């Protein structure tokens, strides 16, 4: 089963005294439904819905890193409400291995 | 265009749009049933015009379960989801997924067509025989319904199948319940248009399969064969989408993954070879009895397994987080009302037990706790969690606490009493009843009216 | 394994348990056996099972017996407490 | 006064000791104290193994007590059943036909 | 504070019912005349020859999008060269106040929090082991009453009088042997 | 309807100066809602329902009290003869 | 489970075996396109469903439904006296069917009939043994069981001879009752 | 017991009280909760505590109603659903005194015992 | 956002306007069905019908 990444005590040591957990807010903000403007014609509606994706939001660390939008199934990946042609480029489904072989290195 | 798309997408929704149609002819057909039940004495239908009333008890189960239900169980959710759970883009067969929602809708016409030109009578959804073949024309246009019906649920499961092929991700829980639901269609629907045929043979070609020396008992197999697999059919994808909705809202992984989709593949195996539970008063030999009622239990190790882990899912969720969401609220009321109905099934799988609740409102409560509240509660979170995917507004349902406090209320006070009024004991597809039952009978249709009600607050 | 944790098998039976595959074969053969012996060895034999006589009475069954017959219950227990339908009306 | 004692002698016993983790994790480096606050998601507070046997077998005592209580006071024992008399029937079953 | 009151400016009430006027005053059926937008109606919806009776999919308006060098506009990132190194910045999306409306201040706090997770293997296996086993042992419980019951319908009783019942529609026929 | 501050089991870490602050009050407030009528009216109402859910509507026997009564003497005088307690049950 | 390639697995000789799985289970496969990538996809599914505790389990159930599924329908079809597969006797008429009817008293008589019949007295309360004796003989005399059904019946005594009720509402007392009056023969 | 025994790396309360606090509450405005216990407004900060301080990893808890009326407040500072109180300040209070824990859960236990059996007997 | 029917029920405390609607909602239905039966007197729930239901039970010991 599955209990989380294995830690090593080296792992844990600060570099200083005073460090702490990052307090970084995971709140993406207030929303509601989204409020179109009565001047945007049906193409520039459709830029405001894009313009409004929740899974294209982010939690910018302090070290310049990202965590974004994450969900355990696909579903959530597209935009809402669903285009007609979703996965344009084949998501990639990335797996881990300790397989590697010389021609990726240089010495 | 409107008709001509292919879109799997658009298909989906609509799926979703036609079973609400038919549903509504449903919900009528159904309120005209305990209107008429409030009291001993004809209320709404004359006592000349009985047969009208077994036409709409046979028209509402055989609307609910095949026009209604599996559509959008089946057809519904799964053509939008399915091909996006899958990496892929759209299903595999456009053009095959375009004529299956045709098809529907065109047999739906013609149910609906017979009522209105067809003398009325009716012989129960599961039209037995002799009584079905020995009545009139409308029986006849109800089993071109059916085989058409039949078509595309089968192609339809031909579809699904395929996505093994080309999906480029991992197999979750919900597309294997989809996938095994394929299954049992492929192995269950030839068997029922080979007897169904037989039912025309008789009713249009002079055969005599269903008169003397012919056994009857021999239609009863036939169709419990498939009529078993089909209730299976309908609840497996609600187990799929509650899987997706307590994971999701919940932040927390799937537990036990592999024994979710074991216990799934072994519910079908065993929803399979247990047809003969709805045959235990007809006098079958006593090995046969004990054979299914053995195996009938068995049912609930593998059932019981995906209940627990559902259960473990909701356990330790975050507090902080917002739980009167209506989608969260469903798939939680599912896990109580399923455990009655099952719980239920259980008593009435021993045949002894069964000998005094069988074709009694015991039944009727049984399977209306596990399909009408819990598959339309599963199809309606289902639908709730993809609000914002599939895009459809103009009602309160989202957010709305009333809303599923008096649903679960008013379901309850319709089909508990029907418990009860089983052992006291009243029939079923009975429309007079001794004065003795009105009490029950009474108590369960204020809630039938209370429930119509509710549905005209979430517009 | 019969009723069996599989971890425990795993554990304690690592050189048996090696082959996975092969281990989840023996566990649908052993229990297909099982369900196949109990119907033709427990259910089909004929004429077999009618020697009421030889009523198994386990060590529970003495000593609450023994225990009753020490006392006068088991007498009184066994006694036809009423035999006679109607009362007498005084 | 005797409450005090027997409340003292049921805390000290009562006292958890550290847990045997049944997980793998590291040791903490020594010198670490507080890292989180007080805004991330709260943890249930557990009672302890002693404390929760403590606790759960005295409602178990409690409730067939309870049950053991209402049987013998709140509820009655069946009195002997009525004399059964030679009864006369009705002469005629009201709708035989005369 | 009421965040209603922030945004209520961009809501102006409606003055149609539905939003459009009778078409006799405006015809919104029409397709619009405006340059740019012969392929939206007056109201801006799609126009039906657009969609339906000259679809492009349907063979009418063919325009090939590739070039001959198999090529297709493609918008390049946001470029900078800093620190001896090209770099790339993301397009961030607008204040979600633009969008919905509600001033993005005093949001909850909700800390990064890793999954949810059941540990203790060896604790774990065993709850899966009893959801497994317990309703297995309720089974055989039940599985020792079904057999003797069903033994007591189908007993072989020594039955001293018949009687046969026929069921017809819809009434019942009783035989029974009349005495000598 | 202006409810009172309960100081509680500590009273100094209630001491403080609440400003604006709701202070903490009797625990009778939360039962009753600030005696809300509505509360007590949907309390009312409450009970009604419950009442009806295992037990019937007991606000038809006022208009049941004739019918019942005649009931009860049938039973008594033509039905099966009762035993005991049993004579206070008719049905 | 290795978590290197380069670690091989241990395979037994046999139908159902780690090596006999490899050969078959990326014959359909598309995404098994070279050794690498195949092997890495085929320990994937091993450790996901053959090193998962709890699905043992399951197959445990599968082997025992299976098993009784075999089982029942091979006895039909070798002993049921009502079910034909030869000719020779469907033939001829009904009281000419001697060697079919050869099979129709044993199959009246399994073990398991005879075993928990006398349980009938953990259910009837009055009675239990009213249908016990038959003269005709085609069954055993059937004799009430001592002690309750194991499980679920903690309604009755582990054992009758604790209830003080039972021997009073044995068939053998209502007929005496009975016939005192005059009532009737049983 | 998560603080006391398995982790010493999270902020640990002090009780204020083993018993909630019950305080009218109006929808639309924001209230802020003690987590320390050392507020003199209990269960409000108070400017001068630890939370208000951010000391410690203390911090206060927003909390907001969805409708106006009285609701009960965790005084334990460790209840599940703090700020709202679930019943997690008896819990609490029975991990300290165990022995007063025992004498309430029989007590509950045999009202609750007395009553089923009463009415089903 | 929402018409004055929702505004409306929304603004009061849940348990305040949940325990009145289920009890409204029942009253309706059973005031709706005794719509249809209103001086509905079938003979066979008269008292010397209800007599005689007794006499038969006595009879039959049922
Ligand atoms: C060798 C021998 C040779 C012999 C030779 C002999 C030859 C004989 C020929 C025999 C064949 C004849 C037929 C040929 C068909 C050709 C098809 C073709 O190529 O069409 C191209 C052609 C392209 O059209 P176009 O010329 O470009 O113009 C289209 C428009 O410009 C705009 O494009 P569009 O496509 O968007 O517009 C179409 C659409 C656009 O309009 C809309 O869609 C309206 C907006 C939607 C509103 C909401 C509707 C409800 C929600 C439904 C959700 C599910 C939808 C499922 C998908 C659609 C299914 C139809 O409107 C319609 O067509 C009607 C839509 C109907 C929807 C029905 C939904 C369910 C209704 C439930 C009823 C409940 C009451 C029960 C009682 C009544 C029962 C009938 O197709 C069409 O668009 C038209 C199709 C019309 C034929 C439909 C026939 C249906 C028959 C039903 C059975 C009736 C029998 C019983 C009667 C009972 C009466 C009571
Ligand atoms: C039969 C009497 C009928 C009376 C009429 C009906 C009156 C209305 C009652 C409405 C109650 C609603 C309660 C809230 C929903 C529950 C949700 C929940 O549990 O989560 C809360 C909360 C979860 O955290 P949260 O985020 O703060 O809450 C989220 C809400 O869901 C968020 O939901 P929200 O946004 O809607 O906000 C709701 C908010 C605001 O809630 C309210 O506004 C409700 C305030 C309490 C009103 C209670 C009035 C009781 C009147 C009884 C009258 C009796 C006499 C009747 C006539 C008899 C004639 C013979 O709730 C709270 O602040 C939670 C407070 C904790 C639950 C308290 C429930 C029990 C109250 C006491 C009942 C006493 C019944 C005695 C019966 C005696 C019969 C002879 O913690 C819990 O789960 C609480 C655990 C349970 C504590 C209470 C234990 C039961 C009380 C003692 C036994 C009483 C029976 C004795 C029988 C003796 C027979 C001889
Ligand atoms: C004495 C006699 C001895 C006889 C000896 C005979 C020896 C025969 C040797 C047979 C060896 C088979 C070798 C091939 C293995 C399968 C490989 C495979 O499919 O490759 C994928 C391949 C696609 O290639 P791919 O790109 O590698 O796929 C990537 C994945 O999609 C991406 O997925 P992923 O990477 O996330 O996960 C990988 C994997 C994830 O899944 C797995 O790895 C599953 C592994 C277990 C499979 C079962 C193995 C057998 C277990 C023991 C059972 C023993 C029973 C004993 C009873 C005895 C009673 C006497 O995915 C799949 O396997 C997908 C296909 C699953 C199809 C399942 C269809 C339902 C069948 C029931 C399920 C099995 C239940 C077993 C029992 C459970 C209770 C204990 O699939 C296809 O080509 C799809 C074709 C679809 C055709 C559908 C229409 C067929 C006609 C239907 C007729 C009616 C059927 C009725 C069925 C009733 C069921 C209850
Ligand atoms: C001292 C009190 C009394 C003790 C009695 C002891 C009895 C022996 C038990 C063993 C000893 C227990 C000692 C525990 C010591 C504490 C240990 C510990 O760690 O403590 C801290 C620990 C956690 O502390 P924490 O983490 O700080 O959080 C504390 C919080 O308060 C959070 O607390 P929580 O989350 O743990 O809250 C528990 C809550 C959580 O529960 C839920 O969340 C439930 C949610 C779903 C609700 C579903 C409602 C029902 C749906 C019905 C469907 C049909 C609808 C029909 C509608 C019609 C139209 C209106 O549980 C319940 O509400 C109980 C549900 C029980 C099943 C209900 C169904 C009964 C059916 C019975 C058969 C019916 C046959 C009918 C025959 C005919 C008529 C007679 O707390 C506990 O352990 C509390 C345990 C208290 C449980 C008391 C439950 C009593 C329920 C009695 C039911 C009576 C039924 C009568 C009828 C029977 C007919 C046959
Ligand atoms: C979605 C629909 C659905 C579902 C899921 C089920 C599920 C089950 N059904 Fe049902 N059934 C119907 C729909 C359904 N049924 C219909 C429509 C009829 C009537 C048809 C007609 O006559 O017209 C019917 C009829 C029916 C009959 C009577 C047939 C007759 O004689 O007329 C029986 C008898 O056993 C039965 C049994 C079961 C069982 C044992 C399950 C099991 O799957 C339930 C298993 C679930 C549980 C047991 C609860 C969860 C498990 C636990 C909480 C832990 C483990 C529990 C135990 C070990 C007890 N069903
Ligand atoms: C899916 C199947 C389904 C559903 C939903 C229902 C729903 C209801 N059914 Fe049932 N019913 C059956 C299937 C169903 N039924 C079957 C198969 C029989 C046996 C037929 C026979 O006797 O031969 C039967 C029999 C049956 C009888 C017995 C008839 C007789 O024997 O005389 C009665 C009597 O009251 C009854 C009542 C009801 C009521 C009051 C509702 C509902 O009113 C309950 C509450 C539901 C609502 C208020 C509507 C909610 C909305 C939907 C259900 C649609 C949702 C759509 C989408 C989400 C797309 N049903
Ligand atoms: C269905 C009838 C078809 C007739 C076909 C005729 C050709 C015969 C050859 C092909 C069919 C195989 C049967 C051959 C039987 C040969 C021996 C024979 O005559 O047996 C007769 C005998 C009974 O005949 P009677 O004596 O009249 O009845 C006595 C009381 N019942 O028949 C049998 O017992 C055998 C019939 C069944 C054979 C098939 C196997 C049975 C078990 C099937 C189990 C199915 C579940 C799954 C199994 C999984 C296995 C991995
Ligand atoms: C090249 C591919 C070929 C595939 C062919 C497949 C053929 C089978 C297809 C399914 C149909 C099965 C045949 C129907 C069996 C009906 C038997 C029946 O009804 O008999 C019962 C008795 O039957 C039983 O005892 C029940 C046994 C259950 C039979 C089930 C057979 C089909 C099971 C299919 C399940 C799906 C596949 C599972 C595969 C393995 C899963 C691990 C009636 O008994 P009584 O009326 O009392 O009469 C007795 C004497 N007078
Ligand atoms: O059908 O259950
Ligand atoms: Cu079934
Ligand atoms: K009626
Ligand atoms: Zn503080
Ligand atoms: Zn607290």
């Amino acid at each position: 089963i599955y209990e989380g990444q294995t830690v090593q005590e080296s792992e844990l040591i600060p570099q200083e005294d005073d460090w702490v957990i990052e307090e970084t807010n995971f709140c993406l903000g207030r929303n509601c439904y989204v409020r179109f403007r009565e001047e945007d014609d049906l193409a520039r509606r459709a830029l405001h819905q894009m313009d409004s994706q929740l899974n294209k939001m982010h939690t910018r660390l302090r070290d310049g890193t990202v965590i974004p939008y994450m969900s355990f199934h696909p579903d959530e990946m597209v935009d809402r409400p669903a285009p007609i042609h979703t996965f344009s480029e084949k998501p990639l489904l990335k797996w881990t291995w300790d397989e590697t072989y010389e021609e990726a290195y240089d010495d | 265009f409107y008709i001509l798309v292919n879109n799997n997408k658009r298909i989906g929704i609509y799926y979703i749009k036609l079973s609400i149609i038919i549903g509504i002819l449903g919900i009528v057909l159904s309120y005209i049933i305990r209107v008429e039940l409030y009291n001993s004495g004809n209320r709404i239908i004359k006592y000349d015009n009985v047969n009208y009333y077994n036409m709409v008890i046979t028209l509402h189960g055989l609307l609910m379960i095949f026009y209604i239900i599996m559509p959008g169980l089946y057809g519904g959710i799964p053509l939008y989801i399915l091909p996006i759970l899958s990496v892929i883009t759209d299903i595999v067969l456009p053009r095959i997924n375009n004529i299956s929602i045709i098809i529907v809708l065109i047999s739906y016409i013609v149910v609906i067509n017979s009522i209105v030109i067809e003398y009325n009578i009716g012989t129960g959804w599961t039209l037995y025989p002799p009584l079905s073949i020995i009545g009139t024309v409308i029986v006849n246009m109800i089993l071109y319904g059916l085989i058409i019906i039949g078509i595309s649920s089968i192609i339809s499961a031909i579809n699904f199948m395929n996505i093994l092929i080309v999906i480029d991700g991992i197999i979750y829980v919900y597309i294997w319940s989809i996938i095994i639901t394929s299954v049992l269609l492929i192995i269950s629907l030839p068997i029922l248009n080979g007897i169904l045929l037989m039912i025309l043979s008789d009713i249009y070609f002079n055969s005599i399969y269903f008169i003397l020396n012919g056994d009857v008992v021999l239609y009863q197999h036939l169709f419990w064969y498939f009529g078993h697999p089909e209730v299976y059919i309908l609840i497996l994808p609600a187990f799929g989408i509650i899987s997706i909705i307590l994971s999701v809202l919940n932040n927390k992984i799937i537990f036990g993954m592999k024994s979710m989709i074991l216990a799934i593949i072994m519910i079908s195996i065993l929803g399979s070879i247990v047809w003969a539970h709805h045959i235990y008063t007809v006098g079958l030999e006593l090995d046969t009895k004990i054979y299914f009622n053995n195996l009938t239990l068995i049912i609930s190790i593998p059932t019981g397994n995906k209940i627990y882990n559902w259960i473990i899912l909701y356990i330790g969720s975050y507090n902080i987080l917002y739980n009167g969401y209506q989608s969260l609220i469903f798939s939680i009321m599912f896990i109580i009302i399923f455990i009655i109905g099952g719980i239920t099934g259980i008593i009435i799988s021993i045949d002894i037990i069964d000998i005094g609740l069988h074709d009694t409102y015991y039944i009727v409560s049984h399977f209306h706790y596990i399909l009408s509240i819990g598959a339309v509660i599963s199809l309606l979170a289902g639908i709730l969690l993809l609000k914002d995917i599939i895009g459809y507004y103009n009602v309160i349902i989202k957010i709305n606490k009333y809303f599923g406090l008096l649903l679960f209320i008013n379901i309850n006070i319709i089909f508990t009493p029907q418990f009860i009024i089983g052992f006291n004991v009243m029939p079923r597809r009975i429309l007079e009843y001794s004065d003795n039952i009105i009490v029950w009978n009474l108590i369960s249709s204020i809630g039938s009216i209370s429930t119509i009600l509710i549905l005209l607050s979430i517009f | 394994s019969i009723f069996t944790p599989m971890d425990w098998m795993f554990y304690y039976f690592p050189n048996y348990s090696r082959d996975k595959v092969a281990l989840m074969a023996r566990q649908i053969k052993i229990h297909f056996a099982i369900g196949f012996a109990l119907v033709f060895l427990v259910y089909h034999p004929p004429y077999k099972g009618a020697d009421y006589g030889n009523f198994h009475k386990s060590p529970l069954y003495w000593y609450k017996y023994n225990q009753l017959e020490r006392s006068g219950q088991l007498q009184e227990n066994l006694r036809i407490k009423r035999d006679w339908f109607y009362d007498e009306d005084p | 006064a005797v409450r005090s004692q027997i409340e003292a002698a049921v805390y000290k016993w009562t006292r958890p000791r550290p847990p045997r983790l049944g997980v793998a994790v590291p040791r903490s480096p020594p010198g670490t104290g507080i890292l989180f606050h007080t805004n991330m998601q709260t943890i249930r507070y557990s009672l302890s193994p002693k404390v929760w046997v403590l606790v759960t077998g005295a409602a178990l005592v409690g409730v067939f007590s309870g049950q053991r209580f209402a049987q013998t006071v709140l509820l009655s024992k069946n009195p002997p059943n009525p004399p059964r008399y030679r009864e006369k029937p009705p002469v005629r079953h009201p709708h035989t036909p005369d | 504070k009421s965040y209603y009151d922030d945004f209520k400016d961009r809501l102006k009430p409606g003055k149609y019912t539905q939003g459009r006027c009778p078409q006799s005053e405006g015809d919104y059926r029409q397709e619009s005349k405006t340059i740019g937008r012969e392929h939206l109606n007056d109201d801006g919806t799609r126009s039906k020859r657009y969609t339906v009776k000259e679809a492009d999919a349907l063979g009418y308006h063919y325009h090939p999008p590739i070039d001959k060098k198999g090529q297709v506009y493609v918008k390049g990132p946001n470029t900078v060269i800093e620190r001896g190194q090209t770099w790339i910045k993301g397009y961030e999306l607008p204040s979600m106040e633009y969008t919905y409306g509600p001033k993005q201040e005093d949001i909850p706090f909700y800390p990064r929090v890793k999954l949810n997770v059941w540990g203790n293997y060896n604790l774990v296996m065993k709850v899966e082991f009893l959801f497994f086993y317990l309703p297995t042992i309720i089974v055989f419980g039940i599985c020792i009453p079904v057999y003797t019951i069903n033994f007591a319908q189908e007993e072989v009783i020594y039955t001293t009088m018949t009687v046969k019942v026929t069921g017809r529609q819809w009434y019942w026929v009783y035989e029974v042997e009349s005495p000598t | 309807y202006t409810p009172s501050f309960e100081r509680g089991l500590n009273p100094e870490l209630t001491s403080g100066d609440y400003g604006d602050m709701p202070k903490p009050q009797p625990l009778i407030d939360f039962f009753t809602q600030n005696r809300n009528p509505w509360f007590g009216f949907a309390m009312f109402c409450g009970f009604n329902f419950l009442w009806w859910a295992f037990f019937g509507a007991w606000q038809i026997r006022p208009l049941w009290a004739s019918q019942r009564k005649s009931l009860a003497e049938a039973d008594r005088l033509y039905g099966p003869t009762k035993y005991g307690v049993g004579k206070k049950y008719i049905n | 489970p290795p978590t290197r390639l380069s670690t091989p697995l241990y395979s037994e000789g046999g139908a159902f075996t780690v090596n006999w799985w490899r050969n078959r289970y990326g014959l359909y496969s598309r995404r098994q396109t070279d050794p690498m990538l195949a092997e890495f996809l085929f320990r994937q599914q091993v450790k996901e469903w053959f090193y998962d505790v709890p699905s043992y389990n399951y197959a445990a159930l599968v082997g025992l439904a299976l098993g009784i599924l075999v089982a029942v329908i091979w006895r039909h079809f070798l002993f049921n006296p009502d079910v034909y597969v030869r000719r020779q006797e469907l033939r001829k008429m009904w009281p000419d069917r001697h060697r079919q009817f050869a099979y129709a008293v044993p199959y009246l008589n399994p073990q398991l009939k005879n075993l928990l019949l006398p349980y009938k007295n953990s259910f009837i309360d009055n009675e239990p043994d009213y249908a016990d004796y038959n003269p005709v003989g085609l069954r055993p005399q059937r004799v009430m069981a001592i002690r309750r059904i194991p499980g679920f019946f903690w309604a009755i005594p582990q054992y009758f001879f604790e209830d003080p009720l039972y021997t009073s509402c044995s068939t053998k007392n209502m007929q005496t009752i009975y016939k005192k009056l005059g009532y009737s023969e049983l | 017991t998560w603080t006391e025994i398995w982790w010493e790396h999270d902020p640990t309360p002090k009780v204020a009280q083993y018993r909630p606090y019950v305080c009218t509450v109006e929808s639309g405005k924001v209230y802020w909760w003690c987590a320390c216990g050392e507020s003199k407004t209990q269960p409000w900060v108070d400017g001068h505590c630890k939370c208000s301080k951010r000391e410690g990893g203390f911090r206060p808890r927003r909390w907001e109603p969805e409708h106006d009326g009285v609701r009960l407040f965790c005084g334990c500072k460790s209840c599940f659903s703090s700020p709202t109180w679930n019943g997690g300040c008896f819990t609490k209070w029975m991990q300290s005194n165990p022995a007063g824990g025992m004498l309430y859960c029989f007590a509950a236990a045999f009202g609750f015992g007395t009553l089923t059996v009463y009415r089903k007997f | 956002d929402f018409p004055w029917r929702w505004g409306f029920v929304a603004e009061k405390p849940f348990w305040v306007g949940a325990p009145i609607l289920v009890l409204g909602v029942l009253c309706l239905g059973h005031i709706i069905q005794t719509m249809g039966q209103i001086g509905v007197r079938p003979k066979r729930y008269t008292p010397e019908w209800v007599e005689a239901t007794k006499e038969r039970e006595r009879a039959e010991n049922t």
